[PDB]
């Protein structure tokens, strides 16, 4: 098994069972001794998976409108950098069909449902197949593993029926997730330093490599 | 760049890393790496940070002196 | 190990320190008149009185109520002599309070090494009486000598 | 709930509630009937 | 208390200023200010950096009494 | 090995322990048999070392109590920010700081108390505050009440977070003992992450927000027309107009061309002539350098990676011939005793508070702080009192360590043993030093009083008489006055205006700071200070050293840390405990701090504070009478107490009448303390017997049998009321005097 910056303490609990395990834990945050709160190794892996999935959504969602505007696919007024779409009102605001606080309330309610349900699956496995919820609860029974519930709603195409295929797909998911959250951190830092958007940063790097670097950007903007 | 500051900082960092690697300069351990002397990432960061501190001080002193 | 127990004894209320048992400090203390056991207490009293009466004149002359007048040299010096007349008096009372006529000296008869030593005659009625008389004589002599040096012979001085 | 009501029945909490109610009553009386030196109702 | 009352009433009567006692003895700040603070000016000014007068002995005994009152504490 | 060791759900959250008083210990949970139990219930409430013998539960209770204290502090800060947002004249004070008195509290119109709403200025009626929050907010760049409201809401949220964390880290996820004993990681995080990162973030705030807003304010721009602090972040050119180096970005930092940042990072020194405070660029550079020093000072101690230092090895490496084994064994003492850590931290924090008060009076760091005489006096006096209390508590808990946590069978230290072996020499030498200092410091005052009373002013210890000049302090002042010339050529001006020179800063016709002269009076007062400090040290150190045993009571440690006596035997063994030594040292700390604050008040009123005429002359508040009057006790009684009490005894009928009422009430409480201090329990118990008979005659006697207060509790009540009265007296007197005339 390949190991990247593995430690003697880290190898005492990282035995390769979890997907994407390379022994990397210099700080020992997943140590199973004195474990409580949110520092549980299962909770840490679950949070890594959820953060990776959300960042795989976000790293494409924060760069797709800019690419579509450059390609002239759908109108350029909706083609803005990710900080110019009302996320940061000083950076830019777009006039949607609703006030940003009203949209925040709508999002908060919908995700409160869709995420407190997930939290109660984590607390009590299989508890969302019991109570009546619009008749959809039959698809919310889960599989005993909170990060990978499966079922006809979350796994409709039936991908990875085989165990080796499931393990390979889990490894692919965690690796692409880690890359995506690295990309999201890069988006944030490039917005803080340059402030022109990540796709514009890529275009400036492609047009000239020497004049547009991390080194020739410390002047900020 | 290649200026005096670049040369001083590169020399200080390289000298501190060499002193921490080969020289005597460096119950709670566990980090492992591939180099044979056990010069882990923590030792690399420590030597680089100390060399950076020394080089920054030397540069800012020589700038005032001339 | 610099701080030792007092003469190798850890159960005596004291300690041996470089301020206590240095050879130079022990020599200096042993050569003081108060610790000269084999000498007549009259001579040691004379020396002690001379030193103390000599050193007492300065504060009285320089800080007295008449320090800025012509009578600074005499009256303050007289005050110093008066203090000696007080001090010896106190000593005399001590000599009557502590020591009796019929008792011998109460001074220790041993040394640090534990060898037999003749006790000091100072801790006795006759010895302390002789010491007090010598102290009075030395005190008045020292006050007179200080007055003679500063104001009668007119030796040059900084006078503080 | 019984334990919380027992805690509310302990000496400092009950004294605080009673004296706060009394102080509020006296303050409101002094607002509505201020500067009272005599009893003039009779 | 008895001698404070006597001295203040008589020292306001002798000055022909009994209104000061009649208006200031009903509250303790009047006792502190118009009796203790007001009547002690010449007492504490018995000796100053500018000289001294015949009340210097009373100032010295005043401070002596304060000191020996505080020493028993 | 340094991991997060936490056990889940150790204590059940329930109100069952709320319903039972005194649940923490056994002798108290049995129920009250007498009234004394009630007092005991408020005496052992926070003594976690007596409730249980396990260090883990004690440490968890300590951690959650610290969280609750932080929540209370955040609640108090939210209250101050709210009362500065509403019920305040901060916006009015911003326009005219030199003529409008700060105010953040208004009283309600009931029972005639609305007279306390004084005309502070700015179209506002309310209580004038002296906490100096307005100066902090101006130094922070706050120019609106909405910002104060937002800060209050954030502090309320932070208080709720602290309370939730305190509940969570005891009832849900409690740290283990080894988590608390990881002192190396704690020191690293508190030096690099708490102090270093906090200083770096505050330097960033000062550079990006406080500097441009304060530049606009000092330029005469109206506060409502000043650009918002976020506008100077989004627009770098707006900040670049004031400081052109911002046009270069962070490249001068990364290329080590730090001298390009010499427009907002200056080593100027002195005070700002416009505001009378320290330059904010100086504070920004100071906090930046402090952050760098703390961040490189936080990577010292060893952790999971082999680099770093071991505290145990560092301590064990220092041992000399005089001290024998040296500092070996101190690590195990300090890592297994909370009382030793409390003693050390209390002493250090009290000394830090004292030096904070001195350095704030000497260098006002906020705009329009020096010219606010009430704020300066209140801050100095308050932090003096806080420092004295913490220093007393240091010895108070060192005694608890010696009684309870000290044992030589295990956790034996050679240094502590050698200290305890020669304790008689230490106490006797300090006794002689106290006697010598008392004589040659207070007998000089007595001598001056007698010479002045006898009509012999030429025989006193005055400037126009026998002179005791502080040559060393004057030489230090002269050296620090010429520091920019030779020793510190990079500083434009001196570190303060209180050394010397022709410099003088005056804002709005009031003197901010002056070169403070030092003479015979300062000499006498400073040696009085040394005498009082040495006596307090003597009392506290004697209690700490003899808390275990002495020649009188060889088994005093078995009697406990806090016991009344050992009977009338051996001639009387009253107040032999170390608690009584703390109780005695409280009075002496009170005396020392009272003399210190009296010295500060009179010296700054006579030689520093005052008014500047248009011609150029300076007239002080008391006319510079400290040099000739403060050398005698009669001068302190007349020209300081009697003369300056006229502003607090004549405050009736005005807005300062609350200070007169507090003056009288504090005198009353101070007198009331003498009843507990001078009496004894037996007489009060015998009187309570007759009162109990009177109640029993009418069938109204209680089941809880009334008992007189215990001996230790009587002493505690006496000293508490004594300190409260004697401190509130000075509080009211200082506040009324410095608000009416300053
Ligand atoms: C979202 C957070 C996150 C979390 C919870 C995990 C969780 C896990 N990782 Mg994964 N990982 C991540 C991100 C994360 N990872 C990223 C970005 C990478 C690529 C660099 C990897 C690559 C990786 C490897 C190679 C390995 C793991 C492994 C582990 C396991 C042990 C280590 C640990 O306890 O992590 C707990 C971590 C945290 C709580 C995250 C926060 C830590 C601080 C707060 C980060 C601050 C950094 C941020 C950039 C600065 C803020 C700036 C911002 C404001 C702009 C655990 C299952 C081991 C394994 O066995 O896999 C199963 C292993 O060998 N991870
Ligand atoms: C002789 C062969 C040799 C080999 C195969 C490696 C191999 C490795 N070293 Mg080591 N190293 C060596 C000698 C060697 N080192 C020497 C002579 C020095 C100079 C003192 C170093 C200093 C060194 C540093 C400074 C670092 C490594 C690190 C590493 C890894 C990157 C790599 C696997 C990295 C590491 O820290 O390992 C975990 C790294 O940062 N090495
Ligand atoms: C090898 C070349 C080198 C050179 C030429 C200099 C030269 C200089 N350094 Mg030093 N320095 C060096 C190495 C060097 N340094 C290194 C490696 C470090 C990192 C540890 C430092 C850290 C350092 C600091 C932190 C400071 C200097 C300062 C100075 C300048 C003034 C000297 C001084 O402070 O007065 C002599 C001063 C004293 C005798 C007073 C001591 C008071 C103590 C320290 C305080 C109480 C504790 C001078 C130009 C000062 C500066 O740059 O001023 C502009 C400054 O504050 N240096
Ligand atoms: C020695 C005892 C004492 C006495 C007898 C009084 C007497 C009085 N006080 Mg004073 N006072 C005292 C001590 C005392 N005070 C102290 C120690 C303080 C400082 C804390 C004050 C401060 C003070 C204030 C601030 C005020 C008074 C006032 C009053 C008056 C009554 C208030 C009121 O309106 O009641 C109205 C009637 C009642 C509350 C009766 C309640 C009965 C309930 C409703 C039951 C009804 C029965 C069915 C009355 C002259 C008031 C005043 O205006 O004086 C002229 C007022 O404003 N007092
Ligand atoms: C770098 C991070 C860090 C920080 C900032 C702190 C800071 C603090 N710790 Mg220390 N501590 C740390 C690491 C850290 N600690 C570690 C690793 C250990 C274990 C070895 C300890 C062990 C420890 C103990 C045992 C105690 C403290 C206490 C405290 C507080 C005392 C200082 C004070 O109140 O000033 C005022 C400071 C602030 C209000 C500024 C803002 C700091 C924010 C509010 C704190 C968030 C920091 C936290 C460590 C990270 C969040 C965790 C996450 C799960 C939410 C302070 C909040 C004492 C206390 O007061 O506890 C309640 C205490 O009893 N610490
Ligand atoms: C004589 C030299 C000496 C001196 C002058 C000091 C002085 C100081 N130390 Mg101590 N210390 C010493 C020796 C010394 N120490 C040794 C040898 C050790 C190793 C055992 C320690 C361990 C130590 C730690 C681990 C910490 C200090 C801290 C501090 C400062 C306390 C801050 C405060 O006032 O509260 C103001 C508020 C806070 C910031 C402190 C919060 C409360 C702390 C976290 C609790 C102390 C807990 C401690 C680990 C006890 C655990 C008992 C365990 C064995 C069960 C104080 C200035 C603290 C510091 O670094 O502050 C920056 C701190 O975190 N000290
Ligand atoms: C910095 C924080 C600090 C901490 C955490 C502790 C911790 C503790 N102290 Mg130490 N102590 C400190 C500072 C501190 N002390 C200081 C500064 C002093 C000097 C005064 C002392 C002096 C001291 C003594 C003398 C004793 C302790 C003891 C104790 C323990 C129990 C406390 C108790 O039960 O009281 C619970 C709470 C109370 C009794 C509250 C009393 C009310 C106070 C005195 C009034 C304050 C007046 C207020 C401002 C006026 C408002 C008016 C009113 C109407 C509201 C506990 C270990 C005790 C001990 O360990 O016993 C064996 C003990 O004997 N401490
Ligand atoms: C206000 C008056 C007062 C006075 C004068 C004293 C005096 C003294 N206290 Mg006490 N004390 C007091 C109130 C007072 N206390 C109170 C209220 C408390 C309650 C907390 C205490 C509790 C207390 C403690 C707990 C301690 C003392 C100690 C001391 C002694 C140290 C000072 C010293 O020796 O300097 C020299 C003497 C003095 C300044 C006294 C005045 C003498 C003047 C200068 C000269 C008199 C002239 C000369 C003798 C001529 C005599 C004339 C002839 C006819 C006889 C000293 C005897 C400390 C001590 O024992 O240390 C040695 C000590 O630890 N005191
Ligand atoms: C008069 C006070 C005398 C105190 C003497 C204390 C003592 O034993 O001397 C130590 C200190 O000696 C002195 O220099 C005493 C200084 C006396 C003055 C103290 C006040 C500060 C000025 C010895 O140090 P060391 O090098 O043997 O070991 C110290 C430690 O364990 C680390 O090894
Ligand atoms: C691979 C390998 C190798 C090589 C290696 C190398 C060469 C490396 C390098 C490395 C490096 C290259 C490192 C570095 C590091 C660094 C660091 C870590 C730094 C830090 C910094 C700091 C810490 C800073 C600080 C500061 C600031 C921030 C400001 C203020 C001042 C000061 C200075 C303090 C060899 C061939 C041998 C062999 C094989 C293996
Ligand atoms: S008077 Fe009180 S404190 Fe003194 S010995 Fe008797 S019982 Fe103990």
């Amino acid at each position: 098994r390949p190991l990247w910056f593995a430690s003697k303490q880290s190898l005492s609990y990282l035995d390769g069972s979890l997907p994407g395990d390379f022994g990397f834990d210099p700080l020992g945050l997943s140590d199973p001794e004195g474990t409580g709160g949110f520092i549980e190794p299962r909770w840490l892996a679950y949070g890594e998976i959820i953060n990776g999935r959300y960042a795989m959504l976000g790293a494409v969602g924060a760069i797709a409108p800019e690419i579509l505007g450059k390609a002239g696919l759908i109108p350029q007024e909706t083609a803005l950098p990710w900080f110019q779409t009302g996320v940061i009102p000083p950076a830019g605001t777009y006039n949607y069909w609703a006030d940003p606080f009203t949209l925040f309330v709508f999002e908060m309610a919908l995700m409160g449902f869709a995420e407190h349900r997930r939290l109660q699956d984590w607390y009590n496995p299989g508890s969302m197949g019991k109570q009546y919820f619009l008749g959809l609860e039959k698809g919310f029974a889960g599989s005993g593993e909170p990060a990978y519930p499966g079922g006809p709603i979350f796994n409709p195409l039936g991908f990875g029926k085989d165990e080796k295929s499931l393990k390979e797909l889990k490894l692919k998911e965690v690796k692409n997730g880690r890359l995506a959250m690295l990309a999201i951190l890069g988006y944030f830092i490039q917005g803080l330093v340059t402030g022109v958007g990540p796709y514009q940063n890529l275009l400036d790097h492609l047009a000239d490599p020497v004049n547009n670097n991390i080194l020739t950007s410390l002047k900020f903007h | 760049i290649g200026s005096s500051t670049n040369l001083i900082m590169v020399t200080s960092t390289t000298l501190m890393l060499f002193a921490g690697r080969f020289g005597l300069a460096p119950r709670d351990s566990g980090l492992q790496t591939g180099d044979p002397a056990g010069f882990t990432l923590a030792d690399t960061l420590a030597c680089g940070s100390f060399g950076h501190i020394i080089g920054v001080g030397v540069v800012l002193g020589l700038k005032n002196i001339g | 190990q610099v701080i030792q127990p007092l003469n190798g004894d850890p159960f005596i209320g004291g300690l041996e320190t470089p301020v206590t048992s240095s050879p130079l400090i022990a020599w200096y203390l042993s050569n003081l008149p108060a610790y000269r056991t084999a000498v007549n207490p009259l001579l040691r009293g004379v020396e002690v009185g001379l030193a103390h009466g000599f050193l007492l004149v300065g504060p009285f002359v320089k800080a007295g109520p008449l320090r800025n007048t012509e009578y600074a040299g005499a009256a303050g010096s007289l005050a110093a002599a008066g203090l000696v007349v007080i001090l010896s008096m106190c000593l005399t009372m001590y000599g009557i309070a502590s020591f009796k006529e019929g008792e011998p000296s109460i001074a220790p008869a041993l040394t640090l090494t534990g060898r037999k030593k003749q006790p000091d005659q100072l801790q006795s009625a006759d010895g302390w009486a002789k010491f007090t008389g010598g102290f009075f004589f030395g005190g008045v002599s020292g006050v007179t000598w200080a007055c003679f040096l500063m104001y009668v012979l007119d030796l040059p001085y900084y006078f503080k | 709930m019984r334990d919380f009501k027992t805690y509310l029945s302990v000496a400092p909490v009950l004294s605080t509630l009673w004296f706060g109610s009394l102080a509020g009553l006296l303050i409101e009386i002094n607002r509505f009937f201020p500067d009272a030196l005599t009893f003039p109702f009779f | 208390w008895v001698t404070f009352y006597w001295h203040w009433k008589h020292i306001t009567l002798w000055q022909g200023n009994v209104s000061q006692f009649n208006e200031s003895s009903t509250y303790l700040m009047g006792w502190l200010r118009d009796y203790l603070w007001l009547n002690s000016s010449q007492l504490i000014n018995g000796y100053n950096p500018f000289g001294m007068n015949s009340l210097s002995v009373w100032a010295w005994m005043f401070l002596f009494g304060h000191l020996v009152w505080a020493t028993g504490f | 090995e340094v991991k997060i060791l936490v056990d889940r759900d150790p204590v059940k959250t329930s109100f069952e322990a709320w319903a039972k008083p005194g649940h923490f210990s056994r002798t108290i949970a049995k129920g009250p048999e007498t009234t004394t139990w009630i007092w005991n219930l408020h005496a052992d409430a926070h003594d976690f070392d007596s409730h249980t013998s396990d260090l883990e539960e004690i440490s968890r209770k300590i951690f959650s109590a610290h969280f609750g204290q932080l929540s209370i502090i955040f609640l108090w800060l939210s209250g101050m920010y709210f009362h500065g947002a509403r019920f305040s004249n901060y916006e009015a004070w911003l326009s005219d700081p030199t003529h409008i008195g700060p105010s953040a509290q208004v009283v309600w119109p009931i029972v005639g108390q609305e007279i306390l709403n004084g005309d502070v200025g700015g179209g506002f009626r309310g209580i004038q505050i002296t906490s100096g929050f307005f100066q902090i907010w101006r130094a922070s760049g706050i120019t609106s009440e909405l910002q104060l409201y937002c800060t209050a809401i954030g502090a309320l949220v932070f208080a709720a977070l602290m309370l939730f964390a305190g509940w969570f880290h005891y009832h849900k996820a409690a740290p283990k003992l080894a988590w608390f004993q990881d002192v190396e990681s704690m020191l690293n995080h508190h030096l690099a992450g708490l102090l270093g990162l906090g200083s770096l973030s505050w330097a960033g705030h000062q550079i990006h927000v406080s500097l441009p807003i304060n530049q606009f304010l000092n330029a005469g721009v109206d506060p409502k027309e000043i650009p918002l602090p976020h506008e100077l972040i989004l627009n770098r050119d707006l900040l670049a107009q004031l400081y052109p180096s911002f046009a270069e970005g962070a490249t001068p930092f990364f290329t080590l061309n730090w001298s390009k940042y010499a427009d907002f990072l200056t080593f100027r020194g002195g005070l700002d002539p416009v505001t009378g405070g320290l330059w904010l660029t100086d504070t920004a550079h100071h906090h930046l350098a402090i952050a760098i020093l703390f961040l490189i000072a936080g990577h010292m101690y060893r952790t999971n990676w082999g680099i770093g230092h071991g505290l145990k090895d560092i301590l064990e490496a220092h041992k000399g011939p005089f001290t024998g084994q040296g500092h070996k064994g101190l690590y195990e003492i300090l890592t297994t005793s909370w009382h030793a850590q409390l003693a050390l931290n209390l002493a250090m924090l009290g000394s830090l508070t004292i030096v904070v008060a001195h350095h704030m009076y000497a260098m006002p760091p906020y705009p329009y702080l020096a010219t606010d005489y009430g704020t300066q006096l209140s801050l100095f006096t308050h932090h003096m009192w806080i420092g004295g209390f913490l220093i007393v508590g240091a010895a108070a808990h060192a005694a608890i360590f010696m009684v309870r946590d000290y044992d030589p069978t295990t956790r034996y230290n050679d240094l502590l043993d050698r200290v305890l072996r020669h304790r008689d020499a230490i106490i006797s030498h300090l006794n002689w030093a106290c006697i010598f200092l008392g004589f040659h410091s207070f007998g000089l005052y007595i001598h001056n009083d007698t010479m002045s009373a006898l009509g012999r002013p030429q025989d006193m210890f005055s400037d126009t008489a026998i002179q005791l000049q502080p040559v060393f302090a004057q030489w230090i002042q002269n050296t620090h006055a010429l520091a920019p010339s030779a020793t510190a050529p990079g500083a434009t001006a001196s570190t303060s205006l209180t050394w010397g020179g022709s410099d003088l800063v005056a804002v709005g016709g009031k003197v901010a700071l002056l070169p403070i002269p030092l003479g015979t009076a300062d000499f006498l007062v400073h040696h009085i200070h040394a005498f009082t400090i040495h006596v307090t040290v003597l009392i506290l150190l004697k209690g700490v050293l003899f808390a275990r045993s002495s020649r009188l009571i060889p088994d005093k440690a078995n009697l406990g840390f806090r016991f009344p006596c050992d009977g009338p035997g051996r001639g009387g063994t009253c107040q032999v405990s170390a608690w009584d030594h703390v109780f005695l040292g409280l009075f002496w700390m009170y005396n020392s701090i009272s003399v210190v604050i009296f010295h500060f008040s009179w010296k700054m009123q006579s030689d520093v504070w005052g008014s500047i005429s248009d011609q150029g002359v300076v007239t002080h508040i008391t006319g510079g009478n400290f040099a000739q009057s403060s050398i005698t006790i009669n001068g302190w009684l007349r020209d300081f107490l009697w003369a300056q009490a006229s502003q607090v005894i004549q405050s009736y009928g005005s807005s300062l009448s609350a200070y007169g009422l507090f003056f009288l009430g504090a005198h009353f409480v101070w007198a009331f303390s003498l009843m507990f201090l001078f009496s004894g329990r037996g007489y009060w118990q015998e009187l309570i017997e007759s009162i109990v008979w009177a109640h029993n005659k009418l069938k109204v006697a209680p089941a809880t049998q009334p008992r007189a207060l215990s001996i230790v509790q009587g002493r505690a009540v006496g000293v508490t009321h004594y300190l409260l009265g004697g401190i509130a007296t000075t509080w009211a007197f200082f506040l009324a005097r410095i608000i009416a005339v300053g």
